[PDB]
């Protein structure tokens, strides 16, 4: 969840 | 034998190596794309951190540029993450250095924003050709 990634986190996080 | 894409995505995310290979001996497509995002194996491989299965999948002919809904490429991923081998092995690829997610960002810019700054000078000096 600590990586900046931007709205795509919702489905690589992951960190 | 059945939904191996959707399989192969998992094993890509999960860093099932051996999995990776068995399912693309039975079959599945290495650009697989997730029905609702349009991420591959690859993207998955990249931002996990999985070398091996980078590898495997960019020798089976993964698409080094695929976007997902977010305009993500698989370097943009490794460069946020801050993964520099498979950076270095992506760019290799033929990785594209100038590409824009959906809000104008290049993986550089990804790098920069994770405290990566090995990755964003790899990034830099790669954009000068
Ligand atoms: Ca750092």
């Amino acid at each position: 969840k600590s990586i900046r990634i931007g709205p795509g986190q919702a489905f690589y996080a992951x960190p | 034998g059945s939904d191996l894409g959707k399989k192969l995505l998992e094993a890509a995310r999960a860093g099932q190596d051996d999995e990776v290979r068995i399912l693309m001996a039975n079959g599945a497509d290495v650009n697989a794309s997730d029905a609702d995002v349009g991420a591959t194996p690859l993207h998955l491989a990249a931002w996990a951190g999985h070398l091996e299965i980078v590898e495997v999948l960019l020798k089976t002919g993964a698409d080094v540029n695929a976007v997902d809904i977010w305009g993500l490429t698989p370097l943009h991923l490794a460069a946020a993450v801050g993964h520099l081998e498979i950076v270095e092995v992506l760019l290799k690829h033929g990785a594209d250095v100038n590409a824009q997610d959906k809000f104008g960002k290049t993986p550089f810019d990804l790098a920069i924003d994770n405290g990566n700054e090995d990755i964003a000078e790899v990034l830099q000096k790669a954009a000068k050709l």
